[PDB]
């Protein structure tokens, strides 16, 4: 509990924007890239 | 007189924001705002 | 395709405006910068 709680608590103070950031725009280029995939999907099955 | 005193107030950046607002040069209010020069006085002394 | 680049370059672009500005407190002598009032916090937070 100790061992977590200072890290987390040092989280919480905005002390970590950066690298969290950084994460968060990698994961928005992976959804980018599902997306990606989910379209060309939808065209190579289409309905018609 | 502390009022006629020509504050140097250097350049800052203020928090949360890209702003960098100007430096003042020899800022004496009392005078640099024309109240030593419109009333002929460095103070107020007052006799009723 | 466009907007995974918009929105990538907008996450760069905030991340550099969030380390911009500087930071200054009575209590604490001298200006800080983000990353040094960051760091700070980190330290006494986890020491405390």
């Amino acid at each position: 509990l100790s061992k977590e709680a200072q890290e987390v608590f040092k989280a919480i103070q905005s002390l970590k924007t950066t690298e969290v950031l950084r994460n968060l725009q990698d994961l928005l280029q992976f959804i980018f890239q599902l997306i990606e995939d989910n379209i060309k999907q939808l065209k190579e099955m289409k309905f018609t | 007189d502390f009022l006629n005193i020509p504050l140097t107030i250097p350049e800052m950046r203020l928090p949360y924001t890209i702003i960098t607002t100007p430096p003042l040069k020899d800022f004496s209010l009392w005078e640099k705002t024309g109240l030593k020069e419109f009333l002929k006085t460095t103070k107020q002394s007052f006799d009723l | 395709q466009e907007f995974h680049m918009k929105v990538k370059h907008l996450i760069d672009s905030l991340i550099d405006f969030l380390n911009f500005p500087r930071f200054q407190f009575p209590g604490k002598p001298g200006i800080y910068t983000r990353e040094e009032l960051c760091t700070m916090f980190i330290r006494e937070v986890g020491t405390v």
